[PDB]
């Protein structure tokens, strides 16, 4: 099952304040308009993770509680491990053999056998912290990895409707978690859902692209363009305005772009003798 | 792709002889190099072999007091050393190694053109 | 290295950020060099 | 061993560099985009220290942009370094002969920067699989160092110390020794907010912060307010 | 120690006729290891067919090779006159590896 | 009436050209600005 | 060098309408100049040619706009004779 | 060195073509400065 993204997921890009100010960064971001996966229970696939994912959840008693990570999941190669159980938050970069049925007041081992050679481990005031009925918990996670670094961001807030159970409309930014300077290599994902005996979660992958963030005067993220979305979404950027007026803009090139690479080096195969110019018996 | 090796050669009994086998045109940094010897009209026999990068060997059980097979990445070429020459030590030796560029062929298809040694007395 | 000669200055060591210094010199003077001339050429259109 | 190396976080700490002098003659001390003597003037955020061992000759393999065995299946160093680096040639110590001294050797494909390898599976050089057995095409990655005296220095025992330090200052956290004055307002005055200096102002103010938002920002990209260390307040430079 | 016994020891077929031999062995040895060799007289050898089934590069498709566990053959389609040699089977299985006798094909 | 591109004027088809080029400010902005206005121009004084 | 031009988007300012038109600069209409399938920058745009969209001009191809023939006065100039303008 | 950007690329490190890559965008920046002041003083011409 699909759904449309409908223009979520922006971050704060970075940590300085602005203020009455559009800013253009450049960074990894979810495209407006883009294509998730959805996903109902009442299904714990293993999906791939491409330079980074977008995760959301609409849900009221917490069904799930946390993810794990890792490049094959297996015991031969190191992966990460979230568990956000009733009163705090363990992270663990340790080497784990994970049990099949991940499902977790029940056991934590239930998810792994058996670890070793425990490299980082973490423990901090719980992810989960929403505040009776009349809405529905929305929360939001966006999980990065370069350079040897792993962030996460993170918001929530009280949704209206249930009907659709599609994302709704509307705007709000992602205030950064935190970061946390793992070491590994990292492919697959999977999440850890807790049944004991009604929540949709989604999926959407990151890519770079180019965004016109718009600040107010408290200095919050209340508007922003993507900057190739369309050609009326770029002659904005370019003109560094959310309005355009009447006229003929004239905006970027076109470049077609090549296809392969080709070496065309002769073709003779010595080795220059540089076996006397260094051992020579007698230097002159 | 290729290996070149050395020349003929006549030693006395009792003295060592020291061959060797020239590499060039494939990436050596991953391959094995395998020594066989052939007398004149009889079957092949086997010495040893040695991993290149490593530099562990394996010898034959008869071939145990006698055999050094030491390689030397700087000039990319591997050596064999026999000591306390005899006369029925007097045959040919040949060197392979599979062709190995991102990966090794799974067989030793690059065979040198052999070498000869007589142990005599004359 | 960055666009804060305060800040090029507590990082680097004279002997070797005078040459930063250097390149953010040249590009203010290259900034105000156009503006002026930019202004001169439209007193032009505007007197006559 | 430099195929799992170890790395610990500083925080929280005045941290002086003055003392890491008193040591035998460095055989290096580079320092890759921050002088090494005007190291006490600056605070950092989250210093990362991590630390191996391995032999003479490559020690000039540890620098941004190089290639070579350590550099593509140890330990790699990004293209934009900001850090300081250290080497000091531990033989009375690390040299008997000792064994327990590893790296690898065989890998598929190179590393990424900051990036840890730590398995030990079979090396398949083939298309054949291997059943965790050594064979033809089918080796150990692992190798030992053996480091006995009497090598010279090309094959003598290295230990090696690599310092990576984010230098925007976030809320800053190690940063060197230096006395603290009372603040005065309404004054001209030459400040030195946690690092930034120059002569203005300081006034109260009416923005508000978030806790990880620390010092704002204006058009022409300069600091035009600061959350001040030690009082929390948010203050306004003109 | 495996010792490989290759039969028949010497075959004396006319060109363009069905050839086969064997290289019967003493114990089992994996299929992931063994190779057939072409000895010309007074040249190294070459491979024609490693890994028991495929076929090395740049070989005629006549020679096929088959056989798992302790028994594998070689057989040549047509007998055109320069595949008369002596051909060599060698495990490289488990240590030592050890080599054939040596079949030579005839006209 | 004429117009240009800097980027394949300065850049000629090399991308780390470009990634150093884009960091140092608006003067491609400036020229475009100013070329386009002498084309309007241009067409003006043929419509009066 | 492989084929490069300049593009041009035509707007009724964003207040009346979000439809745009957009002209390829010196290229010819017949070969499609975007190569929908080639990869280029401008990467989202996939502007699909429909038979009254793709009309060429002496400036440009012109793609998202229908030439009607009747004479009005200029509103949004484009070149050669040829103006646009947002109507029934 | 030359004036082929790709065969500075080729020879030098990056730590150091960046001298050179900075000697040649400078002067290709001002060539194409001087056209576009010529241009503007020579429309004033043609408006007159
Ligand atoms: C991270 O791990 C994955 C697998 O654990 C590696 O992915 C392999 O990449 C090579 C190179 O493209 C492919 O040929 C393989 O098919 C990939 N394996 C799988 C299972 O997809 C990846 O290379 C590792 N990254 C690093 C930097 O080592
Ligand atoms: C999402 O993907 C499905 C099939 O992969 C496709 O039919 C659908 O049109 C896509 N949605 C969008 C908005 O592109
Ligand atoms: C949650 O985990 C922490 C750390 O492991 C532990 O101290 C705490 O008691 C746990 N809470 C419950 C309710 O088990
Ligand atoms: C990790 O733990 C296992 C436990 O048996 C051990 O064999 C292995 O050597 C450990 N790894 C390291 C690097 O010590
Ligand atoms: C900005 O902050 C002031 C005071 O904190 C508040 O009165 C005003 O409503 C805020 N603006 C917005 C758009 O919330
Ligand atoms: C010391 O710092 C703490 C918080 O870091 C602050 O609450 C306290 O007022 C400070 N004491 C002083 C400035 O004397
Ligand atoms: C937007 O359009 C309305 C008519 O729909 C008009 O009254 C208003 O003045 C316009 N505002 C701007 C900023 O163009
Ligand atoms: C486009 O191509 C057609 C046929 O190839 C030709 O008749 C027409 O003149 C071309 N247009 C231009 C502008 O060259």
């Amino acid at each position: 099952a699909y759904t449309n993204s409908f223009t979520r997921g922006v971050y704060y890009p970075d940590k300085v304040f602005r203020s009455s100010v559009l800013h253009s960064t450049q960074d990894l971001f979810l495209p407006f308009f883009s294509n998730v996966t959805w996903f109902h229970v009442i299904d714990n696939p293993v999906l791939p993770f491409n330079d980074g994912v977008y995760f959301a959840s609409i849900e009221k008693s917490n069904i799930i509680r946390g993810w794990i990570f890792g490049t094959t999941l297996d015991s031969k190669t190191q992966s990460l491990l979230i568990v956000n159980n009733a009163t705090n938050v363990v992270i663990k970069v340790c080497e784990f053999q994970f049990c099949n049925d991940p499902f977790l007041m029940e056991s934590e081992f239930r998810v792994y056998s058996s670890a070793n050679n425990c490299t980082f481990e973490y423990v901090s005031q719980p992810f989960l912290m929403d505040l009776q009925g009349n809405f529905k918990n929305l929360r939001e996670f966006v999980f990065k990895n370069i350079d040897g670094y792993f962030k996460i961001y993170s918001k929530h807030t009280p949704i209206i409707v249930r009907e659709p159970e599609d994302l709704p409309q509307g705007f709000s930014a992602l205030e950064p978690l935190v970061d946390l300077p793992i070491g590994i290599n990292i492919t697959r994902f999977q999440t850890l859902l807790a049944l004991h005996r009604a929540a949709a979660y989604y999926v959407g992958y990151l890519q770079p692209r180019t965004f016109l963030l718009k600040y107010n005067e408290n200095g919050t993220i209340t508007d922003a363009v993507d900057c190739a979305l369309d050609p009326l979404s770029e002659t904005k950027c370019t003109l560094k305005s959310f309005t355009v007026e009447k006229g003929i803009y004239q905006t970027s090139n076109f470049r077609v772009q090549p296809t392969e690479s080709i070496v065309r080096f002769p073709n003779i195969t010595n080795l220059c003798p540089f076996d006397e110019v260094f051992n020579a018996t007698r230097f002159a | 792709m290729q290996l070149v090796q050395s020349g003929p050669e006549v030693k006395k009994p009792g003295t060592s002889v020291k061959v060797s086998c020239k590499a060039s045109g494939f990436r050596f940094s991953i391959s094995a190099v395998q020594w066989v010897r052939q007398a004149r009209g009889q079957r092949l026999e086997w010495i040893g072999w040695i991993v290149v990068g490593s530099g562990d060997t394996n010898y034959a059980q008869k071939f145990q007091e006698r055999v050094t097979i030491t390689r030397d990445m700087s000039t990319s070429t591997a050596y064999m050393e026999l000591s306390s020459l005899r006369f029925e030590d007097t045959a040919v030796y040949y060197c392979a190694a599979p062709y190995c560029g991102g990966d090794c062929s799974d067989g030793f298809d690059i065979w040198g053109q052999g070498t000869m040694v007589t142990v005599s007395s004359a | 290295i960055s666009s804060v000669l305060n800040d090029i200055f507590s990082r680097l060591d004279p002997p070797e950020a005078e040459v930063q210094i250097d390149r953010l010199i040249t590009g203010r003077l290259q900034s105000l060099q156009t503006y002026v001339t930019q202004q001169l050429i439209r007193a032009a259109e505007i007197r006559a | 061993s430099v195929y799992a190396w170890n790395r610990k976080r500083i925080s929280n700490c005045v941290a002086d560099y003055s003392v890491l002098y008193n040591l035998a003659p460095f055989f290096t001390f580079k320092c890759y985009g921050v002088s090494p003597t005007k190291l006490n003037d600056l605070c950092f955020t989250n210093v990362y220290a991590d630390s191996f061992v391995i032999r003479g000759d490559e020690v000039r393999q540890i620098a941004p942009g190089q290639t070579g065995n350590i550099a593509d299946y140890n330990y790699k160093l990004p293209d934009d370094f900001t850090g300081c680096v250290i080497a000091w040639n531990s033989n009375k110590l690390d040299s008997k002969g000792n064994y327990n001294y590893l790296y690898r050797l065989f890998r598929k494909s190179n590393l990424k920067p900051f990036e840890r390898d730590i398995s030990t599976e079979i090396y398949q050089a083939g298309n054949k699989p291997c059943n965790g057995v050594a064979g033809f095409n089918c080796y150990f990655p692992l190798r030992s160092y053996s480091f006995r005296p009497t090598y010279g220095v090309g094959h003598q025992p290295y230990r090696v110390v690599v310092l990576s330090f984010e230098l925007l200052h976030a809320p800053a956290t190690v940063c060197g020794p230096k006395k603290s004055t009372n603040l005065v307002k309404n004054k001209c005055v030459n400040f030195n907010f946690n690092g930034l200096k120059g002569t203005g102002v300081l006034t109260e103010s009416n923005k508000k912060f978030l806790p990880f938002q620390q010092f704002g920002r204006d058009i022409a990209d300069t600091t035009d307010a600061v959350r001040d260390p030690q009082t929390l307040e948010i203050l306004d430079i003109t | 120690e495996i010792v490989l016994t290759q039969s028949p020891g010497t075959l004396s077929l006319s060109p363009g006729e069905r050839a086969t031999l064997s290289c019967r062995a003493s114990q089992s040895v994996s299929s992931s290891y063994l190779a057939w060799y072409q000895q010309k007289p007074g040249q190294a050898p070459r491979l024609l067919i490693y890994g028991a089934s495929s076929r090395a590069t740049g070989i005629p498709d006549r020679f096929s090779g088959s056989g798992s566990g302790t028994d594998f053959t070689l057989t040549i389609s047509r007998l055109e006159p320069e595949d008369f040699a002596v051909y060599y089977c060698q495990q490289y299985g488990n240590s030592p590896w050890t080599f054939g006798q040596g079949t030579k094909v005839e006209i | 009436k004429t117009s240009v591109d800097c980027t394949m004027y300065i850049c000629g088809d090399s991308t780390e050209c470009s990634n150093l080029l884009l960091q140092y400010g608006s003067f491609c902005t400036q020229l475009k600005r100013a070329l386009t206005g002498i084309a309007v121009e241009q067409d003006k004084n043929t419509q009066e | 060098p492989c084929s490069f031009g300049g593009v041009s988007v035509i707007t009724p300012g964003t207040n009346t309408s979000n439809q745009v038109a957009v002209l390829y600069q010196g290229v010819n209409c017949t070969e499609v100049p975007v190569a929908i399938h080639a990869d280029q920058l401008t990467p989202t745009w996939r502007v699909y040619s429909t038979g009254s969209n793709v009309f060429q001009t002496r400036a440009g191809c012109l793609i998202g706009a229908e030439y009607v023939n009747n004479s009005y006065e200029c509103d949004i100039p484009i070149g050669a004779g040829i103006c646009a303008s947002y109507q029934t």
